C-alpha cells in the first residue's frame, strides 16, 4: 500500500500567519490527495480535494499545492477555529492510507 | 440536511461481537460508497473498509479483512458494521463517510459523528 | 437560467458497462461547460463538429450524454469511422457525428485487486450495429444452454487489476451529442442577453443564429413551434425573440 507520511507531527504558529503543512508519499499519486480537518472535539470534515479544489463552505484562506510525491496545505491567515488536526489521504491505490496528522498550537510555553 | 448519525459508545467484553449502525439522512445512500475508518487515540486514521449499498460491492483493507463485516440496509438507508473476535486493541473511534467522486478520484466528503467502542472486562 | 447537472453524468460513483452504455438527455439549462476544460484534466478531450472554445456561443435543441467504461488502448475506437470490437459490437458513432468525446483514466476508481467484474463487453455479435444503438440481450452466439463448441457466451468482463499496464487500465468515457440550429433552442451557455434595439444597423445573435442588419416589426404569423423565417434565397428573414415572444424582420444594411 501507498505509504503516507507527514514530516511535522505538530507545529506552533501565531494568528494570521501563513502555515504550511507538508505531505510526502512513497509512490507517485499524481494529484490524488485529499486534505481533511478534524476538530479537537472529534468532528472531522473534508477540506481540500484533488490537491487544489476548495470544498464547499470552506473559507478561501485555505489552499493546496504540490505534485509528484510531495504536497502542501497552506493557511494564508491562521484564525482561532482553524486550530485542528490535518490529515492527507491518498486515493491512487485501493488500500487508502491517511497521514500521521498535524496539530497546530499557539506560540507559548 | 446531509447527516450521518451513528450509535452511542459501546462497552464490549473481549471475544464478543458488536454491531454499529451508520444512518444517512438527506443522501442517496444507495448510490455512494460508505467508507469505514478506525482511529486509535493518538494514532493516525486507518481505512478499514468500504461498501456499495447499491449492489453490496465491498472492498476490505488487508489488515481488517475478515475481522470486520459490512452490510447495507436500503430500506432504512443504514450501513451496518459487525466486529468479531474483539480484543483490547480494537478500542477506538469508528467513522462512516461518504465516498463522493470528483470525476478523477474518490473523496470522503461527509463524515459521521464517530462511534467510540471500548473492549474490556471491567464493571 | 437553470443549470443542468453534469453531475450524475461525470460525478458518478459507478459508470455502466460499454455494452450497456448509459444514455442521458439534457434540456432547458444554461450549459456552462466551462468546468469541463480543466475540472478533471482529461487524457482525451476532442471535438469534431465545433471547437471546444466556441461551444459557449451555440444553442442546441437536444443534448445526449453517453457514459461508459472501456479498455485503455481502445479509447481511439470511440472516434467516428473506426473498426474493432468496441466500435462495431457494442457502440458505434455516425460518420457525420457532432458533439464530442471526453475520456479520462480511472484506474483507481474501477480497478479491483482481485480483478473487477462489474464491467462487461460484448465480444460475439451477429452483425455490426447502427450508430447510437444499444443491445443488452445475452443469448448465445456462434448451440443450446450457455456453453459449447462455438456456443460461446457473448459477454466477457475485463480483468481490471490495478497492476495492469497503461493500455489496460479502465478509462471512463463520456460522449456528448447535440444538433445545431434547426429548432427552438433548448441548451446553451450564458451568453448574457442584452436589450434589443430596433430600426438600427446592428449585429445580432439569437439562439446561436448570428448576423448583421436592421430589425423591424413584422406582421407575419408563425406557428407556435416556428422560429426562423426564410426566403427563396434561403436567407434568414424573420426570427422570434427567445425572451419575449414577438417576430422581427431582418433587413440587410
Ligand atoms: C463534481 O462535484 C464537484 C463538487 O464538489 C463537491 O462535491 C460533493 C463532494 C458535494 O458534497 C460538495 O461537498 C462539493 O460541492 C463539482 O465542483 C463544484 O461544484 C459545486 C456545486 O455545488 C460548485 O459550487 C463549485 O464551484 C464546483 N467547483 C469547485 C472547485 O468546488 C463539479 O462541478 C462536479 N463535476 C461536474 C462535471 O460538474
Amino acid at each position: 500500500d501507498i505509504q503516507m507520511t507527514q514530516t511535522t507531527s505538530s507545529l506552533s504558529a501565531s494568528l494570521g500567519d501563513r502555515v504550511t503543512i507538508s505531505c510526502r508519499a512513497s509512490q507517485d499519486i499524481s494529484n490524488y490527495l485529499n486534505w481533511y480537518q478534524q476538530k479537537p472535539d472529534g468532528t472531522v470534515k473534508l477540506l481540500i480535494y484533488y490537491t487544489s479544489r476548495l470544498h464547499s463552505g470552506v473559507p478561501s484562506r485555505f489552499s493546496g499545492s504540490g505534485s509528484g510525491t510531495d504536497y502542501s496545505l497552506t493557511i494564508s491567515n491562521l484564525e482561532q477555529e482553524d486550530i485542528a488536526t490535518y490529515f492527507c489521504q491518498q486515493s491512487h491505490t485501493l488500500p487508502w492510507t491517511f497521514g500521521g496528522g498535524t496539530k497546530l498550537e499557539i506560540k507559548r510555553t | 440536511q446531509v447527516q450521518l448519525q451513528q450509535s452511542g459508545a459501546e462497552l464490549v467484553k473481549p471475544g464478543a461481537s458488536v454491531k454499529i449502525s451508520c444512518k444517512a439522512s438527506g443522501v442517496a445512500f444507495s448510490s455512494y460508497w460508505m467508507n469505514w475508518v478506525k482511529q486509535r487515540p493518538g494514532k493516525g486514521l486507518e481505512w478499514i473498509g468500504q461498501i456499495y449499498p447499491g449492489d453490496g460491492d465491498t472492498n476490505y483493507n488487508g489488515k481488517f479483512k475478515g475481522k470486520a463485516t459490512l452490510t447495507a440496509d436500503k430500506s432504512s438507508s443504514t450501513a451496518y458494521m459487525q466486529l468479531s473476535s474483539l480484543s483490547s486493541e480494537d478500542s477506538a473511534v469508528y467513522f462512516c463517510a461518504r465516498g463522493f467522486i470528483a470525476t478523477v478520484e474518490e473523496t470522503m466528503d461527509y463524515w459521521g459523528q464517530g462511534t467510540s467502542v471500548t473492549v474490556s472486562s471491567a464493571s | 437560467t437553470n443549470l443542468c447537472p453534469f453531475g450524475e453524468v461525470f460525478n458518478a460513483t459507478r459508470f455502466a458497462s460499454v455494452y450497456a452504455w448509459n444514455r442521458k438527455r439534457i434540456s432547458n439549462c444554461v450549459a456552462d461547460y466551462s468546468v469541463l476544460y480543466n475540472s478533471a484534466s482529461f487524457s482525451t478531450f476532442k471535438c469534431y463538429g465545433v471547437s471546444p472554445t466556441k461551444l459557449n456561443d451555440l444553442c442546441f435543441t437536444n443534448v445526449y450524454a453517453d457514459s461508459f467504461v472501456i479498455r485503455g488502448d481502445e479509447v481511439r475506437q470511440i472516434a467516428p469511422g473506426q473498426t474493432g470490437k468496441i466500435a462495431d459490437y457494442n457502440y458505434k458513432l455516425p460518420d457525420d457525428f457532432t458533439g464530442c468525446v471526453i475520456a479520462w483514466n480511472s484506474n483507481n476508481l474501477d480497478s479491483k485487486v482481485g480483478g473487477n467484474y462489474n464491467y462487461l463487453y460484448r465480444l460475439f455479435r451477429k452483425s455490426n450495429l447502427k450508430p447510437f444503438e444499444r443491445d443488452i440481450s445475452t443469448e448465445i452466439y456462434q448451440c443450446n444452454g450457455v456453453e459449447g463448441f462455438n456456443c460461446y457466451f457473448p459477454l466477457q468482463s475485463y480483468g481490471f487489476q490495478p497492476t495492469n499496464g497503461v493500455g489496460y487500465q479502465p478509462y471512463r468515457v463520456v460522449v456528448l451529442s447535440f444538433e445545431l440550429l434547426h429548432a427552438p433552442a433548448t441548451v446553451c451557455g450564458p451568453k448574457k442577453s442584452t436589450n434589443l434595439v430596433k430600426n438600427k444597423c446592428v449585429n445580432f445573435n439569437f439562439n446561436g443564429l448570428t448576423g448583421t442588419g436592421v430589425l423591424t416589426e413584422s406582421n407575419k404569423k408563425f406557428l407556435p413551434f416556428q422560429q426562423f423565417g426564410r426566403d427563396i434565397a434561403d436567407t434568414t428573414d424573420a426570427v422570434r425573440d427567445p425572451q419575449t415572444l414577438e417576430i422581427l424582420d431582418i433587413t440587410p444594411c
